């Protein structure tokens, strides 16, 4: 259970619920999403191998040099992350996909002649996922997020009282596609049911059935029955049809036997109906009254006369019926539809389409397509075959036909993908059905309507893009081709490949770079839901729908971890033990309770199926087993939480945090605290500063580890062993035998990032926590990162807080903070700024980086060297130059003075000027690595030879390693060895190592053969892998490093969500002091505990005061230098906790150097795991209270930091952990007034840049519009910085200081009149 | 040719010498934005000024903001050089740059010149009420953000989330002057919305002085006596006495009865020890018995609109600066702030919860039984979890209300619960009794994603315990406040925008036009009793003719007469009820509204002027609250039923119908 | 260029007797402090 970080560290359990749900890859949702995709699969996996499959093999017409699909295969990734942050190139694998070229037989059975199959052919790169969850693909690595969008199937809507305004509550359909298109269909209480494609126009239904040309009555006999009647000896019988008697009133004698069963007066409904069914009489008496009035199928004209009076599907009366009973006409088939169920609709949709044939009912559907060109026949019909049965064009996977047919409560979840009329059918009859009341309508939060295309599976889609971009540039090659002319690489391409995966991995609406600033941020921004998706949604529509949250997405979704602008209900985040269903669903764990035991059975479900079963929670108390203390636990039929009992649980909620997120997770006390400062608080979290000192939490979660590790700023292992060369900017393992490679032996190396710039120009470095002599575990940690420590998610500092409404320096939000803070920086943030220097050839002069500036001193050049380059190591600020920029200058620029002194001196000396790289005002610097990269093939001189040889002894270092530890082994190897070939033990130690003597010298060479062939390989990549873009192919980037501190304007906060922003940071001078003398920290506002409600809030504050006071304990008698029994003693009281139920105990391994070592650990507090809704109670913290230096209520008496009274009713105090979000002062402080405008116009410099003043708004103006000194507005925009001459003129007045002006016609406005004058309304000014 | 130069006219624009580019248009240089370039969005970026960032700085003076130095270098330079080279302390204005060049200490003192006395405008960006650009006086910080008196930033309605202020500094001298004229901070004390005063002393500043006029059973020093406020001051500023004994002082209160004279009264209170102080911070003119008080927020803002009404405006300005200063020394000396112990939840509300099982789970019963339907139920399970909660109501809010009870003169003897939570509940700062029941109870009933209702509520209480099925109710209606800001701020830039489309040249030209015309106003008693009553309309207007009182021909007001504050509170007194008022549409005056029509009320309480635009002012003060925007009839009272407008007639056993629509039911 | 017609063809002879106005032309408003200021003015225009 222990490791070799849990005897430096373990984290104390609380303990509640006992394990049974292990975190997982909390990342497939990326990687094993991607793994479906990019995967060897013969079994036809839904990716790489089912759409080269979808689509190979590939024919074309009259060419018959059909491309066919074998398999694919990856390059090597192009460098490591490392080479791919630094230099910036994408971190991919060149696709090499297996393809088979073969050539047919024209005229013949076709037989191959030339079956030239060139496989690993180049179909461009397709960059490769990182195994973290990120791509590294320009500089750093930026994320894409998963989006949600309407699942394929078949869906039902209603839009009740929304479809009439008026009374008339609908229910309409639309038929969900997921490669191809959709068929909407309109259904209303008009009695109609329209169809139309996609979005378009309403058609009838029935405008395609006659356009396939189905008469009348093959219409209205396939949907509609055939009531037969009977007229005999001159009386109308009715054969009694009680289920085509649903909705109808009674309004004649219903009687059978005799015996009236259905009366006249009261309706049928379902009672009376079984009541004929109760001894099956069927046959009824009805009055002539009933019949007349039906439709007749067949054509019954007078066949007893010979007249043709009525065409078909006309009315019967006491006039026609009258002449078909008094003729001779036993059987009559009718045709059935009645008012309330079953409505006339496809009789009420004929018509509407007023033709009889397919030709103009084409012309109809084109006349809806677009109106004033001409439809014609041929391009009609053959459209048609082609769309929703042509294969390349629709489809509906194992996705389509599923949730078709289940929704059609069929059972196959599997068919076709191109269209099948039965099927179809049977949903525009079942969406009568739903238009009656006999079947009903879905919603669209129920997850089954719902498909999240994760970051592979859209990947596919957009690479399906590039796939036929350029398929038409190998379709084309079939056809302009002949026999062997057209070859793999000679049809397709790879831009198009290029302008698509990357187009997604790259240049996608979801896809930018991740927020590195917070390992958390990190993990969120990979895990996450975007509403807004590809075939998605919107917000410029929806005004709250979308984002109101359901009860169905219980269990999978954490809606708290989300933006405050329009962005909230679509940025939304995932619940940490989520996982990748293969069509695009979620399967969510829950623990399989066999009628009694929970059984470790661990199911997988989403809302199809969580709508189906009932699930117990997981905050009931459970006995020992499984089997519930309690006789009940509050179960959820569809998500309905209510009493349910012991033995009707299908399921029971697993963990405690299988519906919790890792933001929501760090934030302790759930249950307590309210939601808004939760909200708020995970809000801030993607917002945590990284500080130098990263303190680890006091009250944790157990994610701390679950981040620190999971993320990509820590330097795990993949094997153990005792370190060997521990440095700070590498990481050497040497590596145990029972796990390090028997091929090659090996040991490994890690180069950490060194103090780097991020996506948020702060400071990133990697910290050896490691240090030299000491194993390790395999898949531990070796390294930290900024906002972690010791493998623990550190994002602030936690000490001393104390409650009080201090003199107004806690005013609304204000934070007060002890001068302790600043004078120690422990909580400074390092910002370093890269600087891109453009230049390189320019058609008027060959740019060069300076190498010398003209008309001013050597000072510039004594920072600068030969080259022009500042020396790395410097500071600078204000204006200072960087690095040297030649520009030409101009014949334009010259005097006729100077151009003798041209005919003399010569061409390039006052040909190009100096307009250098320049340090905008407003900005600080320090340099600490000036990056020059070189144009390919033209280098630099001697200053980049020092550059690029400084990287190559920094790959001859590295390259060491891998020789000297087998050339150990192998030595003491030949040691033993040559004595059985005549002994020299004591001979070799003074003999040179050229003394298995054959193979043994040949590895040694083989090693020292890869030694030189990696600096080379290194070393080539340092020369010539410096080309950055096209024309300048010199770039030269500075990193300025600015240290920025706390001061009274910055904005501190903590994760439970309450805000601050310190007002005057006193000396500690001023800090109340206890009984003792500690001076406080910080002082917070207590007025904001009742409203806000942060109360979980001020309960870690009591518990963190816990930690602290038993570290208080263990100090105390540590410097006084006990024995390690004693404080074992308290460390027992310490891990038992209380007497509730668990912690996992010490005393497995040695306890001596174990918890001594953890008691100068534990002297500085206690990290504590704390389940969220059944944490800590009262008791509990004051058991630990208690077991320290600490009373009941942790209100300790202070005395007034300024004075000494002690602050009436002791005040509550603590220790809180903070959070600070990256607003900064330097960040917001424009105070630009003017320095320069712009270079063509008057126009602004920015917004948030730099030279920076208020961005004169138009509320503004309005504004002062309403105060009634018009002056103050008139000069400030027309006369001041409106005038350009006025405020020159306003400019040279007020140095002076006078002021007293005249009107101010804008000049242009003079330009007014001009333009007018110009054409004839000459505006004047008299008297 | 023309055409070209213009818009190209309109017949196409014709390309230039083989370019796809139009010929150039003068017409995109007279329509572009708001008709030019700098009215329009985008055009000067303000000189003489400062975005930075905000701080509090609790010390500063209600007539002071405070100015970063680095800031306050460049913005002053030309003033700097003036005032160098119109002395002459500095060689040449070049070497003047280089004084500042090398940060001497000289120019720093002829910093001090061009700072001290020569006042700042200030405003924000997301401002859009005028109220939102206000004056102070600069005083130099050595920092880089821009400090502020606490209290106004509730009137920009700026907290401290980020908000930058860009700072203008008025160059002209009229500017400078109109800053401390009108856009002084210390004279727009009023709301042009309404004559209160805008500022209310927030919460911090008022649990101060919670704790300083309070209450409290075990009180040191509970009986001794007093002469004065400053020994007061030496009692408990210094240790020895409580800030709540009950002592008996002499406060020798004064009254401007006279024609401008404090009348000496003498008198002595059954005061406590920190209200004796808060005569030290009382001015004479403003008598004890408003400040022998538990102050509150609405105590203490009507406090501060009684000291202007009767002693005047620089009484009150440099009486809220002394308040502020004292608000937030208490709140320190205050001491008790908050307590775990107090939010102790009573064994009621489990019981209760144990009947609100049992009984919906019998209710329940009622529909495995067919009683009652799934929708009588529905609103069944609201009706008995809405008393259940009440009923934890009446327990939660009893304790904490008498549960403090401490020994005095007895074993022990009730006050008003000292718990803090209590006092936000008391004072009114920033607890109300909706709140509490949301943390220290079970929170309610809920809307859902759809907007009704969900017949099930919160169950247990967000202090304690609850899952996230019941958080996804409750997420439903905070996401739901977000999306409101979100949308509603641009819109009512845009509503203010054609507001002032239609208002902007409507100036009041004149003061009496020649017309006895005016309309109705009355008290709109709609429903219960009156909704907006006759006083708040007729506030800062003339009535339109001599009115008259209920007895006929005796004037009560004569026609052209100024309502102020005094006449209407005499017209209050009076038992008239509606009062025709000369109003601002029937006004003779054409192109224009005459002093009379409109009245007083603004920021001033003054006759309106002549050249005072009210035509924007109206604009944005009915736009400003834009962002704001979103059975048998038995009467609980006493009255009498007044019949009006109905014939009414008896019928059989002598009762009474009504045989018309218009029918309204008086309560006299 | 609506606005260019719609006043251009009448020649409105609008004295800049409207508060926009005379922002745009950067002088004082006949309101406000600029009244006794346009006071002087307008008595001095078509008037003396």
């Amino acid at each position: 259970v222990y490791s070799y970080t849990e005897k430096k560290r373990i984290r104390k359990d609380f303990g509640k619920r006992p394990q049974v749900l292990d975190v997982p890859y909390l990342l497939s949702i990326q990687l094993d999403s991607f793994q479906k995709f990019i995967e060897q699969d013969p079994e036809g996996q839904y990716g790489l191998e089912a759409a080269f499959r979808s689509v190979f093999p590939i024919q074309s017409y009259s060419g018959n040099s059909e491309l066919q699909y074998v398999s694919y295969r990856l390059g090597e990734p192009v460098f490591d992350v490392q080479e791919c942050q630094i230099r910036g190139v994408t971190y991919s694998a060149p696709l090499r996909v297996k393809l088979r070229l073969v050539i047919y037989e024209r005229e013949a059975p076709e037989g191959t002649v030339k079956d030239i199959k060139e496989q690993e052919v180049y179909m461009g790169e397709i960059p490769l996922m990182t195994d973290n969850g990120t791509f590294v693909i320009n500089g750093t690595e930026r994320v894409i997020v998963s989006q949600l969008h309407r699942s394929p199937g078949v869906f039902f809507d209603s839009d009740k009282g929304k479809t009439h305004s008026s009374g008339k509550v609908l229910y309409n359909a639309r038929i969900i596609p997921y490669r191809g298109s959709w068929l909407d269909f309109e259904f209303d209480p008009k009695d109609n049911l329209f169809v139309r494609i996609d979005r378009r126009r309403k058609l009838p239904a029935t405008i395609i059935l006659r356009a396939l040309n189905y008469t009348t009555e093959q219409i209205l006999d396939l949907f509609f029955e055939k009531v037969i009647f009977e007229i005999r000896d001159n009386k109308l019988q009715m054969e009694l049809v009680p289920e085509r008697l649903r909705g109808e009133t009674a309004s004649f004698d219903i009687e059978a036997n005799g015996k009236v069963y259905v009366e006249k007066g009261r309706r049928i409904t379902a009672r009376h109906i079984r009541q004929l069914e109760k001894d099956d009489v069927k046959l009824i008496e009805v009055p002539v009254e009933y019949i007349a009035g039906k439709v007749v199928a067949k054509d019954y004209i007078d066949e007893s006369t010979g007249e043709l009076i009525c065409a078909a599907n006309m009315e019967l009366s006491l006039d026609l019926l009258a002449k078909l009973s008094q003729s001779g006409h036993k059987r009559i088939e009718t045709l059935f539809t009645n008012d309330l169920d079953h409505g006339p609709y496809i009789s009420e949709t004929l018509r509407v389409d007023p033709t009889n044939d397919r030709l103009s009912a084409l012309v109809e559907i084109y006349r809806m397509m677009r109106p004033g060109e001409p439809p014609t026949r041929e391009a009609a019909e053959s459209l048609f075959e082609n769309l929703f049965f042509s294969e390349d064009r629709y489809d509906l996977s194992a996705v389509g036909r599923m949730k078709f047919n289940r929704s059609l409560l069929r059972e196959e979840i599997e068919g076709s993908g191109i269209l099948s009329k039965d099927d179809i059918i049977d949903v525009m009859k079942k969406l009568i059905d739903i238009r009656n009341g006999k079947g009903e309508v879905d919603d669209i939060d129920h997850l089954g309507n719902r498909r999240i295309r994760s970051v592979g599976e859209m990947a596919e889609n957009q690479f399906r893009v590039g796939l036929v971009r350029v398929e038409r540039a190998v379709k084309e090659r079939l056809s302009l081709g002949d026999l062997d002319t057209l070859m793999p690489q000679d049809m397709i391409n790879a831009k198009p490949i290029s302008a698509a995966v990357k187009e997604f991995f790259g240049s996608s609406q979801l896809s930018q770079f991740m927020d590195q600033n917070n390992p958390l941020s990190e993990i969120t921004h990979k895990r996450r839901i975007s509403a807004l998706g590809p075939g998605g949604l919107t917000r410029e529509r929806a005004g709250f729908e979308v984002r109101d949250v359901h009860p169905t997405h219980y269990g999978r979704v954490c809606p708290i971890e989300t933006p405050e602008g329009p962005n909230i209900g679509l940025i939304n985040s995932l619940s940490v033990y989520a996982q990748t269903n293969e069509y695009g669903f979620l399967e969510t764990p829950y623990r399989k309770v066999t009628d009694g035991v929970v059984t470790d059975e661990i199911h997988y479900l989403s809302a199809i199926e969580e709508g189906n079963y009932v699930i117990a929670q997981a905050n009931s108390n459970l006995d020992e087993e499984g089997h519930f203390v309690e006789d009940l636990v509050t179960c959820r039929s569809k998500g309905e939480s209510s009493l349910f009992s012991r033995d009707q649980v299908d399921y029971m909620d697993v963990s405690t945090q299988q519906v919790v997120s890792v933001g929501a997770s760090l934030i302790p006390f759930l249950e307590h605290d309210d939601a808004n400062r939760a909200l708020m608080g995970a809000n801030m979290q993607r917002q945590a500063v990284p500080t130098l000192r990263a303190d680890k939490p006091l009250v944790g979660t157990g994610m701390e580890r679950a981040v620190a590790v999971d993320s990509g700023v820590t330097a795990v292992a993949k094997r153990g062993g005792v370190v060997q060369y521990v440095d700070a900017s590498r990481i050497v393992i040497k590596v145990n035998e029972d796990e390090m490679y028997p091929g090659e032996a090996g040991i490994d190396i890690y180069n950490l990032t060194k103090y780097t710039r991020s996506n948020q120009n702060t400071c990133i470095n990697q910290m050896p926590c490691v240090s030299l002599g000491e194993p390790v575990e395999r898949g531990d940690v070796l390294a930290d990162g900024p906002s972690t420590d010791l493998g623990e998610l550190a994002l602030g500092q936690n000490m001393r807080v104390a409650f009080m409404p201090w003199n107004g320096y806690n005013f609304e939000d204000s934070i007060l903070v002890s001068e302790r803070v600043v004078q120690e920086d422990r909580f400074t943030t390092i910002h370093i700024q890269e600087l891109a220097c453009v230049s390189r050839d320019t058609k008027l002069g060959p740019e060069e980086i300076t190498a010398d500036i003209p008309n001013v001193g050597e000072a510039a050049l004594s920072k600068l060297d030969e080259s022009g380059i500042v020396y790395i190591g410097a500071e600078v600020t204000g204006g200072d130059i960087l690095v040297g920029k030649v520009t030409p200058k101009g014949e334009t620029q010259l005097t006729p003075e100077e151009k003798l002194l041209r005919a003399i001196f010569g061409e390039k000396a006052s040909d190009v000027k100096d307009s250098s790289l320049r340090v905008p005002n407003g900005v600080s610097g320090t340099v600490i690595d000036v990056q020059v990269f070189t144009r390919d093939g033209v280098e630099k001189d001697k200053r980049a030879l020092e550059i690029e040889e400084m990287q190559l002894k920094q790959a001859k270092k590295d390259l060491s390693e891998e020789l000297q530890i087998l050339e150990a082994g192998l030595f003491s190897r030949i040691r033993a060895v040559l004595v059985a070939g005549g002994v020299e033990a004591e001979k070799l130690d003074k003999l040179p190592r050229d003394r298995q003597l054959e193979q043994l010298a040949e590895q040694y060479d083989e090693l020292k053969h890869e030694f030189e062939k990696k600096l080379e390989a290194k070393r080539r990549k340092i020369t010539q892998g410096d080309d950055l873009a096209p024309g300048v192919l010199k770039i030269v980037k500075v990193y300025l490093a600015v240290k920025r501190r706390i001061q009274p304007g910055d904005k501190m906060a903590g994760r439970h969500g309450n805000k601050g922003v310190i007002s005057k940071i006193n000396p500690i001078e001023d800090m109340p002091y206890d009984e003792n003398g500690t001076p406080v920290d910080i002082v917070l506002n207590p007025l904001g505990v009742p409203s806000r409600m942060n109360i979980g809030q001020i309960l870690e504050t009591h518990l963190g005061m816990a930690a602290k006071g038993i570290g208080d304990k263990i100090n105390a008698m540590l410097k006084q230098q006990q024995e390690v029994a004693k404080l074992r003693e308290f460390i027992q009281r310490a891990y038992d906790l209380g007497a509730d139920v668990r912690q996992k105990v010490d005393l497995s391994t040695f306890s001596d150097e174990e918890v001594m070592r953890l008691a100068e650990n534990l002297r500085k507090g206690m990290p504590i795991a704390t389940p969220v809704f059944d944490g800590a109670k009262e008791a509990e913290i004051k058991e630990l209270l208690k077991l320290g230096d600490l009373p009941t209520s942790g209100q300790i008496r202070l005395y007034d930091g300024r004075t000494g009274e002690q602050f009436e009713r002791p005040v509550t105090v603590g220790y809180m952990y903070m959070l600070k979000l990256n607003h900064l002062v330097d960040d917001k402080m424009h105070a630009r007034s003017t320095g320069s405008y712009s270079l063509v116009t008057q126009q602004p410099l920015g917004g948030k840049a730099q030279f920076g003043g208020q961005r004169f708004g138009e509320m503004e103006v309005w504004a002062l519009e309403a105060y009634g000194a018009a002056y103050t507005l008139q000069e400030m925009l027309t006369v001041k910085s409106d005038d350009v001459n006025g405020r020159t003129k306003m400019y040279k007045n007020i140095v002076d200081g006078n002021h007293q002006m005249e009107p101010g016609m804008p000049e242009s406005f003079n330009v007014l009149l001009k333009e007018i004058r110009s054409l004839g309304i000459n505006i004047e000014l008299e008297d | 040719a023309v055409d070209a130069l213009l818009d190209n006219g309109r017949r196409g624009r014709a390309i230039t010498g083989s370019n796809k580019r139009p010929l150039k248009s003068l017409a995109d240089m007279i329509k572009g934005k708001q008709g030019r370039f700098r009215q329009n969005l985008l055009g000067k970026r303000v000189d003489y000024s400062g975005r930075s960032v905000i701080t509090v700085g609790p010390y500063l003076r209600l007539h002071q903001c405070g100015l970063p130095k680095k800031m306050a270098l460049e913005l002053f330079k030309p003033f700097i050089y003036g005032k160098l080279e119109l002395r002459g302390l500095a060689t040449t204005i070049k070497a003047a740059k280089k004084m500042v060049e090398r940060e001497e200490a000289v120019v720093w003192d002829i910093l001090d010149e061009v700072i001290r006395e020569h006042p700042v405008l200030l405003n924000r960006a997301p401002t859009l009420h005028r109220l939102g650009i206000q004056a102070f006086e600069p005083v130099l910080i050595e920092g880089k953000a821009i400090q502020l008196h606490p209290l106004v930033c509730a009137a920009y309605n700026a907290d401290f989330d980020g908000d930058q202020m860009a700072v203008h500094v008025p160059l002209t001298l009229e500017a400078q002057l109109e800053a401390r004229a009108l856009m002084m901070s210390t004279n727009n004390i009023l709301s042009p919305a309404n004559g209160e005063p805008i500022i209310v002393p927030s919460q911090d500043v008022v649990l101060g002085l919670y704790y300083m006029t309070r209450d409290c059973v075990n009180a040191k020093g509970e009986g001794m006596v007093l002469t004065g406020p400053k020994e007061a001051e030496r009692l408990y500023r210094s240790g020895l006495a409580s800030l709540h004994a009950r002592v008996k002082v002499r406060i020798t209160e004064y009254e401007k009865d006279a024609n401008g004279e404090l009348v000496a009264k003498t008198s002595l209170k059954d005061t406590t020890v920190g209200r004796a102080i808060l005569w030290m911070i009382v001015p004479k003119g403003l008598p004890y018995s408003i400040v022998n008080q538990a102050l509150g927020k609405k105590a203490i803002s009507k406090m501060l609109n009684t000291c202007y009404r009767i002693l005047g405006l620089k009484p009150t300005v440099i009486f809220a600066d002394q308040i502020m200063y004292t608000g937030f020394a208490y709140a320190a000396r205050s001491g008790a702030s908050v307590g775990i112990d107090d939010m102790v939840i009573p064994e009621k509300k489990h019981e209760i919860i144990s009947e609100a099982e049992a009984e919906v789970a019998e209710i329940q019963e009622q529909f495995q039984s067919g009683l009652v339907t799934a929708g009588e139920r529905y609103n069944k399970v609201i009706d008995i979890w809405a008393a259940a909660n009440d009923r934890v109501s009446k327990a939660m809010m009893d304790n904490l209300q008498t549960e403090t009870v401490i020994n005095r003169d007895g074993q022990e003897e009730k006050q008003v619960s000292f718990n803090s939570i209590y006092m936000m509940a008391d004072s009114g700062a920033r607890g109300s009794a909706a709140q509490i029941r949301q943390l220290a109870g079970m929170r309610g009933l809920m809307a859902k994603p759809d907007g009704s209702i969900i017949e099930t509520p919160i169950t247990a209480n967000f202090r304690e315990g609850l899952n996230v099925l019941q958080y996804f109710i409750s997420t439903h209606g905070a996401r739901k406040g977000l999306a409101d800001t979100a949308l509603k701020t641009a819109n009512s830039g845009y509503l203010t925008r054609r507001l002032v489309d239609v208002a902007q040249d409507l100036v009041v030209t004149e003061d009496d036009c020649g017309t006895h015309e005016g309309i109705m106003m009355t008290p709109v008693i709609e429903g219960g009793d009156v909704k907006e009553p006759l006083r708040d309309r007729v506030l800062g207007r003339v009535t339109a003719e001599d009115v008259l009182k209920p007895g006929t021909a005796d004037i009560l007001v004569p026609r052209n007469t100024l309502l102020h504050e005094q006449w209407c509170d005499l017209l209050e007194e009076n038992s008239v009820d509606a009062v025709k008022v000369r109003s601002v549409v029937s006004c003779d005056t054409d192109f224009g509204v005459c002093a009379h029509c409109y009245g007083r009320d603004l920021a001033r309480g003054h006759i309106i002027n002549k050249g005072e635009a009210i035509g924007v002012i109206a604009a944005q003060s009915i736009g400003e609250p834009g962002t704001q925007l979103t059975s048998s009839i038995q009467v609980k009272n006493k009255g009498s039923i007044k019949l009006s407008n109905v014939k009414s007639v008896v019928n059989s056993s002598g009762k009474l119908v009504i045989t018309s629509r218009n029918t309204e039911l008086k309560l006299i | 260029t609506r606005v260019l017609t719609e006043a251009a063809v009448a020649g409105k002879r609008d004295e800049l007797r409207g508060l926009k106005e005379n922002v745009i032309v950067g002088r004082l408003i006949p309101a406000g402090t600029g009244y006794a200021y346009h006071q002087d003015r307008m008595r001095r225009r078509a008037a003396g």
